[PDB]
């Protein structure tokens, strides 16, 4: 099926669990397209706007899943403001921010935290989350899950 | 690709 075809089931609002069964299909689905990446950031930034906290907790994982498994095809499209925004929208006050769960939020935190960590390379990655702390978004750095592969 | 917020 297409990308949209996996998320929509991978970040279904009815899902009574997650299920890995179509967030790794989404992500092989990711690693066949030639547009896989610019698609996916595209629809993974829409499900995880949503005022439905279960279907953009979902996106998130699955978009934690696509870092682990898309490589650096989706690494760079991840990189860039244009996804970035979308994230920052979610988190920042001014925007989503006071609607938004603090699920959600911290997520996004903790993921955006982690990339700029695991990514070094990525440098909009950092600028990006450095606003959310010069911006008084977030007060110090979240603790994390242990993960070495963060370099 | 754009500009930061």
């Amino acid at each position: 099926e297409s990308l949209e075809s996996w998320l929509n089931k991978a970040t279904n609002p009815s899902n009574r669990q997650e299920d890995w069964e179509y967030i790794i299909g989404f992500c092989d689905q990711i690693n066949k397209e030639l547009e896989g990446p610019q698609i996916a950031v595209r629809l993974l930034a829409h499900k995880i706007q949503s005022p439905q906290e279960w279907e953009a907790l979902q996106a998130l994982t699955v978009l934690e899943a696509c870092m682990k498994n898309c490589g650096r095809r989706f690494h760079n499209e991840v990189g860039k403001f244009r996804f970035l925004n979308e994230l920052i929208k979610v988190v920042s006050p001014k925007y989503l921010g006071d609607r938004v769960s603090e699920k959600v939020k911290t997520k996004v935190i903790e993921l955006l935290y982690s990339w700029t960590m695991a990514l070094p390379e990525e440098a909009k990655i950092k600028d990006a989350y450095h606003m959310l702390k010069r911006q008084g978004i977030v007060q110090s750095d979240p603790p994390i899950p242990v993960d070495r592969t963060l370099i | 690709d754009d500009h930061l917020l």
